[PDB]
DNA sequence: TTGTCTAA
DNA sequence: TTAGACAAT
């Protein structure tokens, strides 16, 4: 039972692509085929269009509770 | 060399002071082992043995059954060096000051006697016991820096 | 200067929570929806009635942008169009509030 | 005006500034304001904590003072069989002096409230 | 290596029980000599090595670490007598003017001090529904049977304040709300003010003792100098009798009156007290000379006690008497000079104390804690430029061989960092400052290539502080910043042999710039998440509107509102080579085929039109899969502006049907109308605003950029 | 204390023993934290 | 305006004297410019200004100067940083016996400072050069002070000042340094009708719109400084300077 | 220069 | 009910 926005917001996409781009750097393994760029932000943003980023988000409701949404299932704009 | 040898060939008989049980750790893991976490955790623990800390009080010598704790790993604010926690049936060693261990001699002279405990502990044993000029017990035990433990006595 | 600084430091915490209620930096509920309807100020520019002919054309250009609304889930208007027909029935029988 | 790995001052070791050469660039109160209004918490974290006076601090999780831990001297055993541990004097215990990440200006705030006989509990 | 992960949850700052500091301390100091004549820090002094070390070439005396990683060691200046606590002095005088001499109770009636004692332990739980219930039931009780015989508690007030603590037992955590701390500040301020009137003692019918505060340093009892050594014996016996209420006023730590009275002053660590030179008084620090004055007066009082063991104190006011209250008020004012300088208005030889370090706008909370001077930032002059994009900035070469960004080595970026190490830190195709696996760095130079290539063979087999390139983000800042688009994140571009920063014309309506030597701060986000929220959230293209009303504020300013009214007028006619030059001037490195149009006049000559050049540009800058936009509307030039003759009214023709007022773009192609400020300026509901609310940000940045490059060329 | 008159509010935050749980943007930069803003309103996990 | 201040640069010791190499008298000037004979000290150079929105960098109070015309000498300048150096008002430790001098065997002053401790005349100075050296006469230990300014400069002349009696010891000096200070990007010009324009971009001469007479312009000025500021006087000055240079006249 | 807080 | 006191631009 999870009732929040099904849409990924902008800040969600910023932190997911930031950490995922740092989850590419320091020899970290990549899960899509690449045309050969060296900027990790392009790599992490191509996995967002791939829906291959496995990250689960703990959206803190103000009680202290949270829902576990998945970037695989969140609808980008 | 830290030798496994079928869970140390069960040297937890009498006269050896070591206790083996489950624990709880805090492993700070690199993002290069996102996939293939098993060799990452066990390689970091191989790069963790033979020194002292608090959750593994005295010193370890082996470990088995590394099982991860929980479903979700923790990614912090800016770091990205992901933090997992481990419960595992450790084989660790309590040094127990006031006990008697074994010795394998390799470098011995009139100034000092070098003997080894478990083939890993470079224990420097002083040769004179103030008896005469013509010629073990434990009182102080402290580790060295680079991945080894030392015994004075 | 000073006036803007004080209005800043008495309004630094009013972030919008996931349940869309404007709460302070401790849980204190100010508003139940932001701005009494829930919207945003940048994204309300093409909602005015004079910019509805612009959205009457360009319909396929925005269908391409996001197409949750026709053949995808979470787009059931039953519980809300029921509610609006209830309200318009109440104004049909009780005109003067 | 270009700044990288510049000289910090001895109190509050952030870059110096001060109407001369080798001085850093102030971020500012209204920039704090506007950058919170953007919603980018981490660029503010970068430009306000990660790039100026980031320090590691040691607290006992039991009590919670930045003053109470005290590190021993190395033994005279000549860099062999040496400990290099911490000792919380208020607890007299060799456990749970954990590390945290707080600004060095905040450590001057804590060791300067101690001049005013105030101590802060940190929930760690 | 071994960085801290353990975060925080909440802080709470209270006071010192004076036993704790003598265990936290290191040394009793008692020596008025800072440094020796050579520069050696003096033994047992205020800058002793047993405190936090002051130099970088002598280790401290307690620890055997350097100045770099020392925590900070504090000592104590012990006092011969007791002084007041200046933090609690203005709440000490408010207790003693309500207390009594022989009986150690107070003059407040018992109904009030029961009502507050019951209301405070309700607001610890954070009930706040019972703070009217308690006054309702105690007014009902006092109406039923008024008596002082309820000495400890009333039965129903105490019964309800036990039931309200038992219900919601874990309510220590639900009391961070504004409304709870509102009533808790209001009621305690009402008890400090309204029910603390100095009056006679009500229960034992005994004459009271009234104290008076004068010049914020002396307490005069009325039968007059009350010594703090006797205020110890007053306050202790007062608190052992009224602790069950004065521990609910004062939460604190068990809260004893060792915090109202100071028996020793504690010094901060000497690393936090820096050295100072070249002033009116040299070689002095303020919080060191205040404690110097204190320690000199402590030497004076030990001289006085040496005299009273069975001149030497001609310097105090009354040298003839043997007792000297005046030296004791001298020491207590020196303690006030340490903690503050607003409470002393007398002594001319003082420096500002720890209140003045913290409170005002040039302090810490508004000068060093909320806004900090930052590394990896640049400040330069801005000038116009237009051959950069709107989401772009030109970073002079000098900045680009001096601003360097960190990058770890993946297998993907071995070769480019290898080339950057090959370059060396002056030459910019990208250059380097590489730091090894530990904290040791290389900081490679450009004097020799052999060391650089020897490092460059060992990159993958170590991160590199590589220089800024033509895709990196700099965060741009022009003070004063009054609104949200006043700090945006522009993509860098490295332009050779420059001195000034360079911006497009759409952005200096947001930054409120005027291109007249307005100097601009360019922060460079060093981390990697700080890149990502700058590409996504703080991007220039994404913030096209204003937070005030949502009107646009990115547009084209001066030459372009003339070229658009000249070019998209009906009269222009281009031939084939002029058209194919203008279309490619509007574009630059469009990745695909340029999708050209047909001539508007096919015979006698292939004449294009000025409107088809803008249309060709739109169809080429709208993305590949997205179909172009429709639009209609109205422009800034009216229909009365194109008139030259006197208009004749033809019978069946409305002239606005065929007029140049109406911009009637169809399928992304202009078919009527003149483009003005009303369609690609800062004016709302135009072409570059519709392209923002259909296609997004980067396309609506490309429309402004490409229509600038077209209308200049 | 950061807003105005820090000495009086440290007096009224030490006499009363006030504790704050660090959910404010003005407090989350006094200590080194990330505010409850846009990109600090949630934390972030990896499954397995 | 950086103009020609004065004729005697050698015996005046101001802090900054902004000099303009080759100023010109204006062709279109009022009668009060000659009633007071201001041609003793002229302040600006004439310029062939063309009012065109040609480049793209020519907007919002900025302008375009021809690059080759900048290279040939257009509004070149100098600024004379003079610095009165006294060895008792600044350097005071003991006995005040400080004269300028070099101690023989000091490699810090080899070929950079002269044998008296003062630098040479004509010697260029950069950031990090020895600036002067002074010899404590009682011990023999000479010190050195370094040139801690950012700019590059040339020592124009050095004057050795005594005291008001005539018996002062060799301890006061006043070094005067030329600093070139040519037009760079960001140097604000103006006409005589109060219309400032910052220098935005030096545009090369082959790119300049040449006229029908063979002339490139000299400074490109925007048409978009005119409708809000209403300087009709600049247009009549433009027509009048053109009609005065075409005839040899000087116009009232 | 306000505007509330404190003391007579 | 009204004068000193305290902080900010
Ligand atoms: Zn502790
Ligand atoms: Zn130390
Ligand atoms: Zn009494």
């Amino acid at each position: 039972k999870r009732i929040t926005t099904p849409y990924m917001t902008k800040y969600e996409r910023a932190r997911v692509l930031g950490t995922r781009a740092l989850q590419i750097a320091m020899c970290a393994p990549v899960m899509v085929e690449l045309e050969g760029e060296t900027d990790p932000l392009l790599i992490a943003m191509k996995e967002l269009k791939a829906r291959k980023i496995p990250i689960i988000i703990r959206r803190y409701l103000p009680d202290g509770s949270y829902e576990d949404w998945g970037v695989d299932e969140l609808i980008i704009t | 060399l830290p030798t496994y040898a079928a869970a140390c060939a069960l040297v937890n008989s009498r006269y050896s002071c070591l206790v083996a049980g489950p624990h709880q750790r805090h492993i700070a893991l690199s993002p290069r082992y996102l996939n293939r976490k098993r060799t990452g955790i066990r390689e970091q623990l191989d790069a963790e043995l033979l020194r002292y800390s608090e959750s593994l009080l005295g010193v370890p010598i082996a470990y088995d059954n590394i099982k991860v704790v929980g479903e979700l790993g923790d990614i912090y604010d800016d770091q990205g060096h992901i933090h997992l926690n481990i419960e595992a049936d450790f084989v660790i060693f309590c040094p127990e000051p006031g006990q008697k261990l074994m010795g394998i001699v390799n470098k011995v002279s009139s100034s000092h006697i070098g003997c080894l405990v478990h083939g890993c502990f470079n224990a420097s044993i002083p040769k004179p016991e103030q008896l005469s000029a013509e010629q073990f017990e434990v009182f102080r035990l402290d580790s060295d820096a680079a991945g080894v433990f030392c015994i004075r006595g | 200067g000073y006036l803007q600084r004080c209005i800043i430091k008495h309004l630094e915490g009013l972030v919008v929570q996931y349940d869309l209620t404007v709460r302070d930096s401790d849980g204190s509920v100010v508003q139940f929806l932001y701005g009494e309807d829930g919207l945003d100020i940048p994204k309300t520019q093409f909602l005015q009635p004079k910019q509805f002919p612009f959205l009457a054309s360009n319909y396929e250009v925005i269908m391409k942008s996001q197409h949750l609304h026709e053949v995808l889930s979470r787009a059931d208007p039953k519980k809300a169009l029921h509610h609006f027909r209830a309200i318009k029935k109440w104004q049909s029988k009780h005109p003067n509030t | 005006q270009v700044r990288t790995t510049g000289a910090r001052d001895r109190v509050t070791n952030q870059p110096i500034g001060g109407r001369n050469v080798q001085g850093g660039i102030r971020f500012g109160e209204m920039e704090r304001d506007a950058l919170l209004a953007h919603g980018t918490s981490f660029l503010l974290h970068d430009r306000l904590f990660n790039c100026s006076d980031r320090s590691v601090a040691h607290v006992c999780v039991k009590c919670g003072s930045l003053l109470s831990p005290l590190l021993e001297k190395p033994p005279p055993s000549w860099s062999a069989m040496r400990n290099r541990k911490y000792n919380c004097t208020l607890c007299s215990r060799s456990d749970t002096i954990d590390t945290v990440s707080v600004p060095y200006v905040f450590r001057y705030f804590v060791a300067e409230l101690a001049a005013m006989n105030i101590k802060v509990k940190l929930d760690v | 290596k071994n960085m801290p992960w353990r975060r925080l949850q909440g802080i709470s700052f209270g006071m010192y029980s004076a036993e704790e500091l003598k265990k936290l301390s290191v040394k009793s100091i008692t020596n008025p000599r800072y440094l020796d004549s050579l520069g050696n820090p003096s033994a047992n002094g205020l800058y002793d090595l047993a405190l936090g070390p002051a130099d970088s070439k002598e280790v401290c005396s307690t620890c055997v670490q350097d100045f770099s990683n020392c925590s900070g060691h504090l000592g104590h200046i012990e006092l011969p007598l007791t002084v007041y606590n200046p933090l609690l002095f203005d709440k000490l005088y408010l207790l003693l003017r309500g207390s009594c001499l022989n009986c150690h109770m107070l003059t407040c009636p018992r109904a009030v001090i029961h009502l507050l004692l019951c209301q405070l332990r309700v607001l610890e739980v954070g009930a706040l529904q019972a703070v009217y219930e308690l006054e309702r039931i105690l007014n009902r009780f006092l109406e039923e049977n008024p008596d002082p015989s309820a000495s400890e508690i009333r039965e129903e007030l105490e019964q309800y304040t036990t039931e309200i603590v038992q219900n919601n037992l874990l309510g220590s955590q639900g009391a961070h709300v504004k409304n709870v701390c509102e009533s808790k500040s209001k009621l305690i301020a009402l008890f400090w003010k309204a029910h603390m009137n100095a009056k006679r003692c009500p229960h034992c019918k005994t004459g009271r003792s009234v104290v008076r505060k004068e010049h914020n340093s002396k307490l005069t009892i009325t039968f007059g100098y009350l010594t703090p050594t006797s205020a110890r014996e007053h306050l202790s016996a007062l608190w052992k009798n009224e602790g069950f209420f004065l521990n609910y006023l004062f939460s604190g730590m068990r809260f004893n009156p060792s915090v109202f009275f100071l028996d020793f002053l504690v010094v901060p660590p000497s690393r936090y007290r820096p050295v100072s030179r070249l002033g009116d008084q040299m070689f002095t620090n303020g919080q060191t000379v205040n404690l110097q004055a204190v320690m000199k007066d402590v030497v004076l009082i030990r001289k006085l006690l040496a005299l009273m063991a069975q001149f030497l104190s001609t310097l105090p006011g009354q040298s003839l008497i043997d007792k000297l209250y005046n030296i004791w008020i001298r020491l207590q004012s020196h303690v006030n000079i340490v903690f503050d300088s607003e409470m002393d208005k007398l002594m001319m030889d003082k420096y500002p104390g720890i209140r003045q370090i913290l409170e005002k706008k040039e302090g810490l909370f508004r000068k060093h804690m909320m806004g900090k001077r930052v590394d990896y930032a640049a400040r330069s002059v801005i000038c116009p430029d237009m051959y950069i994009n709107t989401n772009e900035i030109g970073i002079p070469m000098v900045f680009a061989t001096k601003l360097t960004y960190p990058q770890p080595v993946t297998p993907w970026n071995v070769q480019e960092l290898r080339q950057a190490v090959i370059n060396g830190p002056n030459v910019h195709p990208g250059a380097s400052m590489v730091i090894n696996e530990d904290g040791s760095r290389t900081a490679l130079s450009a004097v020799d290539m052999t060391q650089r290539e020897a490092v460059a063979k060992q990159l993958l087999t170590k991160i590199v502080c590589r220089h800024v390139k033509n895709g990196d983000i700099l965060l741009l800042n022009r003070q004063p910043t009054l609104h949200r688009p006043s700090i945006q994140a522009h993509r860098a571009r490295i332009l050779p042999e420059e001195k000034v920063l360079r911006l497009h014309y759409a952005n200096c309506k947001a930054y409120n710039a005027d291109f007249d030597g307005d100097e601009m701060n360019a922060h460079f986000p060093q981390s990697e998440l700080g890149r990502a929220e700058a590409y996504v959230l703080a991007c220039t293209d994404q913030q096209y509107l204003v937070p005030k009303d949502g009107q646009p504020l990115a547009g084209l300013i001066q030459d372009h509102m003339v070229s658009g009214a000249s070019m998209t007028t009906r009269g222009c006619f281009f031939t084939r080579e002029h058209y194919m030059e203008l279309v490619y001037r509007g574009l630059t490195d469009k990745v695909g085929r340029v999708k050209l149009l047909s001539p508007s006049i096919l015979k006698p000559f292939p004449l294009w039109t000025g409107k088809q050049v803008v249309s060709t540009l739109l169809i080429n800058i709208i993305p590949e899969d997205h179909i172009p936009l429709n639009l209609s509307g109205k422009a800034k030039i009216t229909g009365k502006a194109w008139v030259k003759e006197t208009p004749r009214s033809v019978p069946g023709f409305n002239p606005d049907s065929m007029c140049e007022s109406q911009v009637i773009i169809r399928e992304g192609e202009l078919l009527c109308g003149v483009l003005d400020k009303a369609h690609y300026g800062s004016s709302a509901y135009g072409l570059v605003h519709c392209c923002y609310e259909i296609y997004g940000g980067e396309t609506s940045g490309k429309v402004l950029t490409c229509l600038a490059r077209l209308f200049t060329a | 204390m950061t807003f105005e008159t820090s000495f009086q509010f440290l007096k009224q935050a030490t006499m009363l023993g006030s504790h704050d749980e660090l959910r404010s943007p003005s407090a989350c930069l006094v200590v080194g934290k990330v505010v409850r803003g846009g990109t600090g309103l949630f934390e972030l996990k990896q499954p397995l | 305006t950086m103009g020609f201040p004065l004729l005697t640069y050698q015996d005046r010791s101001d802090n900054k004297l902004y000099r303009l190499q080759t100023p010109q008298s204006p062709l279109v000037r009022p009668s009060m410019y000659d009633y007071y004979d201001m041609d003793n000290y002229p302040i600006g150079t004439n310029a062939i200004v063309a009012v065109i929105s040609y480049t793209g960098y020519d907007m919002e109070d900025a302008m375009i100067v021809n690059k080759a015309s900048w290279e040939r000498g257009f509004a070149h300048g100098s600024v004379y940083k003079s610095e009165f150096i006294d060895l008792s008002e600044k350097i005071k430790q003991g006995d005040s016996s400080l004269v300028f001098g070099i101690k023989p065997g000091d490699p810090r002053v080899l070929q950079k400072l002269d044998d008296d401790g003062l630098p040479f005349i004509g010697a260029k100075l950069q950031y990090g050069d020895p600036y002067y050296s002074y010899l404590n006469l009682n011990t023999g230990e000479s010190f050195v002070m370094y040139y801690k300014s950012k700019e590059n400069c040339v020592v124009d002349n050095i004057k050795v000042c005594s005291n008001d009696t005539g018996s002062g010891k060799f301890k006061c000096v006043c070094i005067t340094m030329r600093v070139p200070r040519n037009p760079t990007i960001g140097d604000k010009f103006a006409s005589r009708h109060g219309q400032k324009g910052i220098l935005s971009r030096l545009w090369p001469a082959e790119d300049m719109p040449f006229t029908e007479s063979g002339m490139v312009p000299d400074i490109l000025f925007n048409p978009h400084g005119f409708p809000s500021r209403m300087t009709i006087g600049m247009l009549i000055e433009s027509m009048a300077g053109k009609s005065a240079a075409l005839h040899g006249l000087c116009h009232d």
